[PDB]
């Protein structure tokens, strides 16, 4: 019968130097385990060298390699399995 | 230190399958601790509201589910927050596909 996305854990605000790597650590739960994305500005990421999603289990991370002034902003994270849809928004904040 | 409520970070459009179960949550800060409300409409949603409506809150995130969403649960839903140092908003559009 299964069950719906829910958060173990919820993504807190990251503040973060401008240089330094960042994080937004959440941990999504459900049945089936859901299919989660993250999307800023409401377009999808995409991996790349300087964004990465480590994804073990139920752990889920936006990982940014090296925070930058123009990665600042809302995160919106995504989880989606056959019983419904669970969102989560988070920012980040880069300081000079 | 008094500080008033803050609304983190609010997703500004959700959509869900009709039918099915949406999730939305939302973290904040203020100091009392803010008496937090969830509206559509201009209404104020309450626990257990048509059978499906449900909220969570903690002292720093609150947990809207809707159960077996239905169509006429589409709209724009906010997120108030207040305490004696001040307040908070911010919406999300919840979309029904389709």
């Amino acid at each position: 019968q299964g069950s719906p996305p829910c958060f173990l854990r919820f993504p807190r605000p990251v503040r973060v130097v401008s240089g330094a790597e960042a994080e937004l650590k959440c941990v999504v739960l459900g049945e089936p385990p859901p299919v989660v994305v993250w999307e800023k500005g409401g377009q999808q990421l995409a991996a790349s060298e300087r964004l990465s999603f480590p994804a073990d289990g139920a752990e889920h991370g936006l990982l940014l390699t090296a925070a930058l002034p123009t990665d600042a902003g809302v995160y919106v994270c995504r989880a989606r399995n056959a019983a419904g849809e669970a969102y989560a928004a988070a920012a980040v904040t880069v300081l000079e | 230190p008094g500080i008033p409520p803050k609304i983190e970070a609010l997703p500004s459009d959700i959509s869900i399958d009709e039918g099915k179960v949406l999730t939305v949550a939302c973290a904040f800060t203020g100091e009392p601790t803010p008496e937090v409300t969830w509206s559509c409409g201009g209404r104020k949603i309450h626990s257990q509201e048509q059978g499906r409506f449900h909220i969570e809150n903690t002292d720093d995130l609150t947990t809207l589910i809707i159960m077996d969403v239905q169509k006429q649960d589409g709209g724009l839903y906010t997120l108030s927050l207040g305490n004696e140092f001040g307040s908070d908003s911010a919406t999300v559009n919840i979309h029904i596909r389709s």
